[PDB]
């Protein structure tokens, strides 16, 4: 549904994963930062699109980026 | 006065003291020189 | 309106409303019409008068011609 | 266990904490970095729960803030008595009040505003006041302006005492948490000591001061030759010539011969035909009764003397089969959360202020209150707006209790847990009754507008068309008029004149009150009122119930109260917060209270307020057009919003032209609100970025970065200008129209 | 000029003086002649008569409404309507703009530059509010020396 | 790598808030493979409220 | 990492009933089951609205959304020291285990997971939309 | 309450107010309704004659109506109201 993209400006601060309320983001190993980890979005079909990860990203400009695309019953947040 | 004058130098107090002086001046201009539509000088 | 463009209100179209009472039928009858009509405030009478259209048959022929033009398009 | 817990000198009285502005919050103590720091400085200024997690210092902050509020109200009362003493015509109005308008504000002759000092009468120029202070001082027995100056300087003394107590109960001896948690003692000393002894003391004033002076004012005696209030206490024969029951001298009180006090303690009812205001023998019996009843009710709870009630024992014994473990933990709610008690107290104070508004147009308590129509409209309108604001704030602090003080571990299977457990049912059935009320009142208005537009006056909801007579109200008004004969014997007359007992009271040639008719128009506008109150309840109760979580956002309590949104996800989570429900309930309070005061103004300008000529003919201000024009929106726009606005727009060049200026400036503040309400932060942030670029070009960049207002702040600014502009529009239109035709 | 009669010879402007005193004289009829509110209306009448004798003596132009109209084109007769108080204004408005600009330069080279804007340093402020008197000689002096404007390489610019 | 620690640099990154702004370098990572090693501290915060950001040496010049 | 199997014999927390629970999306589309092991009998805030007494052993809670499982799960990870996992249950009977996928929570890094949805460029090096007209690819997915 | 043997009983698929009674009428009443409502069964057939039959039945009484039945077919019954400026 929603497309969440991680860019190489990430410092591995992990707070995009901690702010995620639908378990989209996970921290995979990486070689481009001091923390040696970058975020990724394997369960991007579960993304509501709330951009809590973009609110918690301290990198200017943002490393996690959520693009609101086709919206399904996962990304609409319904219970009915 | 190391901190009382610091409070008196804050943004709302200095706006109140300046605009109190500013509106105090412009009212007193408008008493002795009222209805001023054209500057004669 | 072509006979007297100063004292005749230009009529747009007739009104067929099932919700009118008799005051609404008697009050919307303007311009010397047989029923309740809408007064045209679009300036189409002034336009068609200045351009050369005089009778209702000329306006009907123009309506058929522009039906044909829209059909061609 | 109830006793005084204070401790000495918690914080030192120093100005070094005045110099640092954001000392209360950890985020604002680092100093400013953007221009949003200034707005969070004011937003978190009074929010004492966000400062510290210790409820003891929070309660001390709230207690000294109460004392500062009391100091501000005593400064305000000092000003209004000093304005009566020096800048009023209160002695001139008190000589004859049927021709001289009440005025207590003189403007300075500076810029052409000296035309606002209008001819109010009595050889006086000033702003005609509508606050009702003149009739209040006439009911208090105030005869001279020296008494007003003495009350002003006494109020200044009490304002200094409240400032001293606010300093004392935060910096010298501040109470501890268990002192504030003695709610049984606080209720015992508020019911008996505050509302009981206050009613008893005002009853003593209304026995010795208000009653004989106001009896002499009904006799046409000049107030300069009326004896002073202490002369009735000293010379009791002077008090006995007006009431012979004073000749016995306190022996019927202790021998239970209270009927011998029937000369000055009566259950008359109705209005004084001399003045148009309630009797003070009834207002003194009223205060003596609510004092001998609030002092009884103040001996109910258990403090430390054995007798009484633990209210936890009252609550925990109140449990039912439809609830199970209900009412348990609500004592722990209402003694550990300031916001829950604030919600209950604000709901009662707002609803009570609405009670005050109705029980003052209908039973006018002050002499020449009813016949001064400006005072009646302004007092009703002011108390409706205060009451609506306080009930919206009640729902606000209910929601703040949910997001910041509701502990789910202590509340299992009680009333609050089960109300949260079926909040979908509450909000959905409230939604149904709101939509049903909206169609069955406003669509009835739309139907009347449509058939009046289509030339079908018989197809409407009129008194001549399909009738919708309020048979329950028309029966309860007959039940309240035909009461003295059988269900309430000992009454000389009836409770109010608006019930149907006759008594066309004419004071000064102007109608005080008469029987108020209730027809199809009153039915329609009362269903509008019920609809608007229900919708305000719907947004506000939805914000209270969905403050913790929702089906949309299950972690909404972690986001807080003043958060804008979660984001553009789940379709968009804009205005999910409980704050945003308070924000929308402020608009629905505008809608509700504005239609309430519009129905009030038109209903009594059409059916109550007017003049009486010879041979008993009553000519109202807008004669009889409420029954036929207030059933359509075109009548409300035409015979109310256009016909009665023909004195706010042509008041220019007169004393009421400031009402025209504030009418137009109130339209300005309303259209200014629509800038903040309809727009959003990011547009203004990029426009400010262009302005910051222009400042960078000319080296006038501030180090405090210019930022757009926050989304919560932009909505707050928009609703503040919407309420301020619309309320000031109605204030200007009301206070120009009813002053002009009054 | 522009079809407007002068206000000293305008019959409509003298009509508005006649109907303004007559409104105030009828307000005076219901007061005692030595009373305190009658002294305010008597001071209002003398304020009105001073106003109408000031507008006619300045060469103001009155239209068909009897109202003084301002000619802002830059006429040699009409300098005090727009040009003379405009130059008086822009001197005062440039004084506000120069002492606020010079305050920000003086606090940008400080230890905490953001605490000097919420808490304005009055000895630093008042020593340059006097210096804003001679500001056209200091604004064009900074314009000619290049210190007024900042080069675009050191200015924060949003991307395309 | 990096220009210098404790030096004044100007950001050439287009999408940063501090583009064409004076910043102070506080840390340069000398580990290979790091894309943005130079840590630059700024006197002014961005809209997120932070002043610490990592840039490559290609996006900075000494000023 | 072997995913845990849903036992379907552990019991529910003591809850009086809520109207915020499973609607017809549970019946035809999906519903979410969260299973966690408890130290003792506690009281927790229900993400549908309300409070329930959680059991002294393993607990099973049926939820409608994936966000309700994280809102509950982060509540009993910070207030309580309880490890949790949840599932996705479909109406045909298939139970899809969802979190944590490697057995360790996604805040902590694991060597088994791979980078997906990761761009080696930044935002400023994304291509303009004018040079990607009429293509399935967009400015960020390449 | 999860079972893995009955997926409908653990998800809310309950006939909350349903009944399993086979019949409660008699054969005489049942044969009358299916005979009369036998040409109204098919959705594609019923949508055809309801649109075509519904368009005719509003055009019939729209046209055969009288002056007292509907005011729009009554027409004006008084002198027309002349507007301002002689129009
Ligand atoms: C930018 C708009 C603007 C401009 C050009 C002026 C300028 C003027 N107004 Mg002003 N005025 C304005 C906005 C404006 N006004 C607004 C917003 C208000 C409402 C608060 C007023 C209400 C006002 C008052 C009440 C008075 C002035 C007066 C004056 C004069 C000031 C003379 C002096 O020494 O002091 C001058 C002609 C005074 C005057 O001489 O009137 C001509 C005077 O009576 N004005
Ligand atoms: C002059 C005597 C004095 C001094 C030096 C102090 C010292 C202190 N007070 Mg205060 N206090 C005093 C009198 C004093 N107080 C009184 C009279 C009250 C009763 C209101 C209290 C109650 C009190 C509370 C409850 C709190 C303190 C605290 C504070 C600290 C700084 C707060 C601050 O910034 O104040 C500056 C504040 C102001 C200038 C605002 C004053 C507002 C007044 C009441 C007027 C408001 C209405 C006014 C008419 C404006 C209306 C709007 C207008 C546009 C019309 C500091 C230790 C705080 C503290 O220690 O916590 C960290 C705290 O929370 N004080
Ligand atoms: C019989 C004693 C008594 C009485 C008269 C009151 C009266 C009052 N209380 Mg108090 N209170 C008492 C005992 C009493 N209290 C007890 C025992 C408790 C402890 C459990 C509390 C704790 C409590 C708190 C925490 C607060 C109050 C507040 C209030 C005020 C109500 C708000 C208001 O605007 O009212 C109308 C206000 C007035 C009429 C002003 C009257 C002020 C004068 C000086 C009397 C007050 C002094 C004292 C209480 C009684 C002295 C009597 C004296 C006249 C001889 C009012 C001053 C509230 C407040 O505003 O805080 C300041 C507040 O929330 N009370
Ligand atoms: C708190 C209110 C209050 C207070 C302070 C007073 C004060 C007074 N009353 Mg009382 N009185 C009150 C309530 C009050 N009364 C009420 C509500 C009633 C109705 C029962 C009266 C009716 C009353 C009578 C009938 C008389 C007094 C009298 C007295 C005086 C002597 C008793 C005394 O001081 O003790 C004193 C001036 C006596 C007096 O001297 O009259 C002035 C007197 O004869 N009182
Ligand atoms: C008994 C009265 C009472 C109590 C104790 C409080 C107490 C509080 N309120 Mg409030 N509330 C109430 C009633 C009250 N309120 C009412 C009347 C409303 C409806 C408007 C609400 C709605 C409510 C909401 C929506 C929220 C609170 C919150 C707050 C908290 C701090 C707000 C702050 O720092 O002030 C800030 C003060 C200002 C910004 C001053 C602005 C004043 C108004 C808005 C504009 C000016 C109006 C003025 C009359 C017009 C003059 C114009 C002229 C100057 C040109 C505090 C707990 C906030 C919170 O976080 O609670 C924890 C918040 O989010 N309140
Ligand atoms: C005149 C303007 C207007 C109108 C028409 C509406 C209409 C509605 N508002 Mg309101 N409201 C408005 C302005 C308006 N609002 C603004 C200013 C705000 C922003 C603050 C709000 C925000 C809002 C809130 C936040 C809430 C409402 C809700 C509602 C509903 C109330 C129930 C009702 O009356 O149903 C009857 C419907 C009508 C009277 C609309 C006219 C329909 C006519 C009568 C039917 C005939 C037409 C015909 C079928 C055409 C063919 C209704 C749909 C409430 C809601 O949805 O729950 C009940 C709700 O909670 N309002
Ligand atoms: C310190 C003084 C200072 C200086 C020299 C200027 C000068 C500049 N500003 Mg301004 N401005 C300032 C204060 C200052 N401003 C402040 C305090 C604010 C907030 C109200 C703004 C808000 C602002 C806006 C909204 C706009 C400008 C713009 C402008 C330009 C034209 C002047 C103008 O539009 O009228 C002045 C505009 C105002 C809104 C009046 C604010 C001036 C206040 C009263 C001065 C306060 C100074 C004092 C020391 C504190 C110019 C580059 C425009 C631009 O982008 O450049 C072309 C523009 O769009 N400014
Ligand atoms: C009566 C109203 C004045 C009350 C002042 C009380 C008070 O703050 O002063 C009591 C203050 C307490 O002194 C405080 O001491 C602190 C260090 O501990 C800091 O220096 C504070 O600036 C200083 O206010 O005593 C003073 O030194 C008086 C000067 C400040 C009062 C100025 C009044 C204007
Ligand atoms: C107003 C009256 C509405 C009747 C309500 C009334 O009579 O309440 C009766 C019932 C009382 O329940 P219990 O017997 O559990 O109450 C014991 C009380 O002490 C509550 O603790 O209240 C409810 O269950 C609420 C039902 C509201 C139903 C929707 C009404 C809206
Ligand atoms: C000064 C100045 C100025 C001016 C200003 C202007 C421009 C104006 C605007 C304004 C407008 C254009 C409007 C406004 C309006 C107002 C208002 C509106 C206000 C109000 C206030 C208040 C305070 C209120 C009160 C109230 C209330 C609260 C409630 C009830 C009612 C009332 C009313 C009583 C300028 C800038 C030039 C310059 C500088 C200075
Ligand atoms: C206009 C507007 C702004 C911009 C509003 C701003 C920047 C507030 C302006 C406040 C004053 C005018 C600036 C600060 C004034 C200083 C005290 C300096 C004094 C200068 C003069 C006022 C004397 C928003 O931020 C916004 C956010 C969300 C929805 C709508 C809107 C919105 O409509
Ligand atoms: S929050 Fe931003 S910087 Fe931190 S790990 Fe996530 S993407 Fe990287």
């Amino acid at each position: 549904a929603h497309s969440v993209k991680i860019y190489d400006t990430c410092i591995g601060c992990t707070q995009c994963v901690r702010a995620c309320p639908t378990d989209v983001l996970e921290m995979v190993p990486w070689d481009g930062c001091k923390a040696s980890q970058i975020a990724s979005a394997p369960r991007t079909e579960d993304c509501v699109g709330c951009k809590r990860c973009e609110s918690a990203c301290p990198t200017d400009f943002l490393s996690v980026r959520v693009y609101l695309g086709a919206e399904t019953t996962r990304s609409m947040g319904l219970a009915y | 006065m190391q901190d009382v004058k610091t409070y008196l130098s804050t943004a709302p107090v200095l706006a109140t003291l300046w605009f109190g002086f500013l509106a105090g001046l412009l009212i007193e201009i408008n008493r002795f020189f009222p209805d001023a539509l054209v500057l004669p000088l | 309106w072509g006979q007297d463009p100063l004292h005749v209100r230009p009529i747009a179209h007739a009104i067929w409303d099932p919700h009118f009472g008799q005051p609404a039928v008697e009050a919307f009858t303007r311009g010397g019409a047989s029923g309740p009509v809408n007064i045209a405030y679009s300036g189409v009478y002034q336009w068609w008068y200045t351009i050369g259209l005089r009778t209702n048959q000329d306006l009907y022929g123009g309506s058929i011609f522009l039906l044909f033009v829209s059909a061609l398009f | 266990e109830v006793k005084i817990m204070v401790e000495k000198d918690p914080v030192k009285t120093s100005f070094e904490k005045w110099a640092k502005p954001g000392h209360f919050s950890r985020t604002l103590a680092k100093g400013p970095n953007t221009t949003t720091w200034i707005w969070n400085l004011h937003a978190d200024a009074h929010d004492f729960d966000s400062h510290t997690n210790d409820l003891e210092e929070i309660s001390r902050k709230v207690f000294s803030a109460h004392f500062g509020q009391l100091a501000v109200i005593f400064i305000w009362l000092s000003g209004m008595y000093f304005h009566g003493a020096r800048f009023s015509n209160y002695e001139a109005w008190l000589s004859d009040p049927t021709h001289i308008k009440p005025s207590a504000q003189v403007v300075w002759p500076i810029v052409g505003q000296k035309i606002l000092n209008g001819d109010v009468g009595g050889g006086f120029q000033g702003i005609q006041i509508t606050s009702g202070f003149f009739q209040l001082w006439r009911a208090s027995g105030i005869t001279s302006e020296l008494q007003l100056y003495t009350t002003a300087i006494g109020g200044l003394i009490f304002a200094a005492l409240m400032l001293f107590a606010g300093w004392f109960h935060y910096h010298k001896a501040a109470p501890k948490l268990a002192w504030f948690q003695n709610v049984e003692s606080m209720l015992n000393h508020h019911l008996a000591g505050l509302l009981g002894l206050g009613s008893l003391a005002w009853a003593g004033h209304q026995v010795h001061v208000s009653l004989p002076i106001n009896r002499l004012l009904d006799a046409g005696v000049d107030p300069k030759e009326i004896p002073l209030p202490h002369e009735f206490i000293l010379n009791r024969d002077l008090l006995a010539q007006l009431y012979p029951s004073f000749s016995k001298g306190l022996t019927p009180f202790f021998t239970l011969n209270w009927s011998e006090y029937s000369d000055f303690l009566t259950f008359r009812g109705g209005l004084n035909p001399v003045t148009g205001g309630l009797w003070l023998t009834d207002t003194a019996h009223h205060h003596l009764a609510i004092a001998v009843l609030f002092l009884v009710a103040g001996h109910m709870y258990r403090t430390n003397f054995g007798i009484g009630h633990s209210m936890k024992e009252i609550l925990e014994a109140h449990k039912g089969p439809f609830t199970g473990e209900g009412h348990k933990g609500l004592y722990e709610i209402l003694t550990t959360s300031w916001h829950a008690q604030l919600a209950i107290n604000l709901a009662m104070l707002g609803s009570l202020t609405i009670i005050v508004a109705h029980h003052m147009y209908a039973m006018p308590p002050y002499p020449y209150l009813a016949t001064d129509y400006a005072t009646q409209l302004s007092l009703f309108t002011h108390h409706m707006w205060i009451g609506g604001f306080l009930v919206v704030g009640a729902a606000a602090h209910a929601a703040i209790f949910m997001v910041r003080d509701y502990d789910p571990t202590t509340q299992y299977n009680n009333l609050l847990d089960r109300v949260l457990r079926h909040r979908d049912a509450i909000i959905s059935h409230l939604n149904w009754v709101c939509i049903f009320l909206g169609f069955h009142s406003f669509g009835l208005y739309i139907h009347n507008d449509t058939m009046s537009a289509l030339g079908r006056p018989q197809d409407m909801f009129s008194d001549t068309a399909i009738q919708l007579q309020p048979v329950f109200a028309q029966w309860i008004q007959n039940t309240h008029a035909l009461a003295p004969s059988l269900t309430a014997p000992n009454a000389t007359a009836s409770t109010s004149l608006t019930w149907g007992g006759g008594d066309l009271v004419a004071v000064g040639g102007k109608v005080a009150l008469l029987p108020i008719p209730l027809g199809t128009a009153d039915f329609l506008v009362h269903h509008i009122h019920a609809f608007t109150i229900h919708v305000t309840v719907l947004i506000l109760l939805k914000g209270v119930l969905f403050a913790r979580s929702s089906r949309l956002i299950p972690d909404k309590a972690n986001l807080g109260f003043r958060f804008p949104c979660d984001g553009p996800g789940r379709g968009g989570t804009c205005q999910v917060s409980a704050w945003d429900h308070v924000f929308l309930g402020l608009f629905w309070m505008y809608n509700a209270i504005s239609v309430v005061i519009f129905h009030f103004s038109w209903k009594m300008q059409s059916d109550v307020w007017g003049s009486i000529s010879d041979q008993g003919v009553v000519t109202h201000i807008t004669g009889g057009n409420f029954a036929q024009s207030s059933i359509t929106i075109n009548g409300w726009l035409r015979d109310f919003l256009w016909a009665q606005a023909s004195q706010v727009i042509q008041s220019y060049g007169s004393s009421l032209s400031a009402y025209g200026l504030l009418f137009l400036g109130a339209h300005f503040v309303w259209a200014f609100s629509l800038m903040f309400l309809f727009s959003g932060r990011g547009y203004w942030q990029e426009l400010i970025e262009s302005i910051v670029w222009a400042h960078n070009k000319l080296k006038v960049a501030p180090a405090i970065q210019p930022r757009a207002l926050s989304i919560v702040q932009g909505r707050a600014v928009g609703v503040a200008h919407y309420l301020l502009g619309g309320i000031a529009t109605t204030w200007a239109f009301f206070l120009a129209r009813i002053i002009s035709v009054g | 000029v522009a079809g407007l009669t002068p206000c000293k010879e305008s019959k409509g402007f003298a009509k508005r003086q006649k109907q303004e005193i007559k409104k105030l004289e009828g307000r005076l009829k219901l007061y005692a002649p030595d009373s305190a509110p009658a002294l305010a209306i008597n001071a209002t009448i003398e304020k009105t008569k001073r106003r109408f004798e000031f507008y006619g003596n300045q060469g103001l132009l009155c239209g068909t409404d009897g109202l003084p109209h301002l000619i802002v084109d830059g006429d040699q007769a009409h300098l005090g309507e727009f040009v003379y108080p405009g130059l008086v204004f822009l001197y005062i408005a440039g004084w506000i703009g120069w002492v606020g600009r010079a305050y920000l330069i003086d606090v940008r080279t400080s230890k905490k530059p953001t605490e000097k804007e919420i808490i304005i340093d009055v000895p630093l402020a008042l020593r340059i509010m006097s210096k804003g008197l001679t500001w056209p000689v200091a604004a064009i002096g900074e314009l000619r020396s290049g210190k007024l404007v900042e080069k675009s390489s050191n200015i924060t610019v949003s991307p395309r | 790598i990096g220009p210098k620690r404790g030096s004044i640099v100007k950001v050439l990154r287009r999408e940063s808030y501090w583009f064409n702004d004076t910043g102070k370098v506080v840390a340069v990572d000398q580990a290979p493979g790091v894309r943005y090693p130079v840590v630059v501290r700024f006197d002014k915060v961005n809209y997120a409220g932070v002043s610490t950001n990592n840039y490559s040496p290609d996006e900075l010049e000494q000023s | 990492f072997t995913p845990p199997t849903l036992n379907a014999d552990t019991p529910a927390p003591i809850f009086g009933g809520s109207t915020g629970g499973l609607l017809r999306k549970a019946q035809v589309e999906e519903f979410y089951v969260i299973t966690w092991e408890s130290p003792k009998e506690q009281i927790f805030e229900m993400p549908t609205g309300g409070a329930a007494i959680m059991r002294s052993g393993p607990n099973l809670l049926k939820l409608a959304r994936k966000e309700q499982c994280l809102a509950l799960g982060a509540r009993l990870r910070t207030k309580f020291k309880i490890q949790y996992q949840f599932y996705r249950v479909f109406p045909n009977g298939e139970v899809q285990y969802l979190h944590p996928k490697d057995g360790v929570y996604p805040e902590k890094v694991n060597a088994g997971r791979t980078a997906v949805g990761v761009n080696n460029r930044s935002i400023g090096q994304n291509a303009n939309p004018a040079e990607l007209k009429f293509a399935h690819k967009q400015a960020y997915d390449l | 309450y999860f079972d893995l043997g009955e997926i409908d009983n653990t998800t809310g698929n309950w006939d909350l107010y349903g009944n399993d009674d086979p019949n409660r009428y008699n054969g005489f009443q049942n044969k009358f309704f299916e005979t009369f409502a036998g040409a109204f069964t098919k959705r594609g057939l019923l949508l055809k004659f309801l649109v075509l039959g519904g368009a005719t039945t509003i055009g019939y009484l729209g046209s055969t109506s009288s002056g007292d039945l509907l005011a729009i077919k009554n027409g004006p019954k008084q002198a027309p109201i002349m507007g301002p400026r002689g129009r």
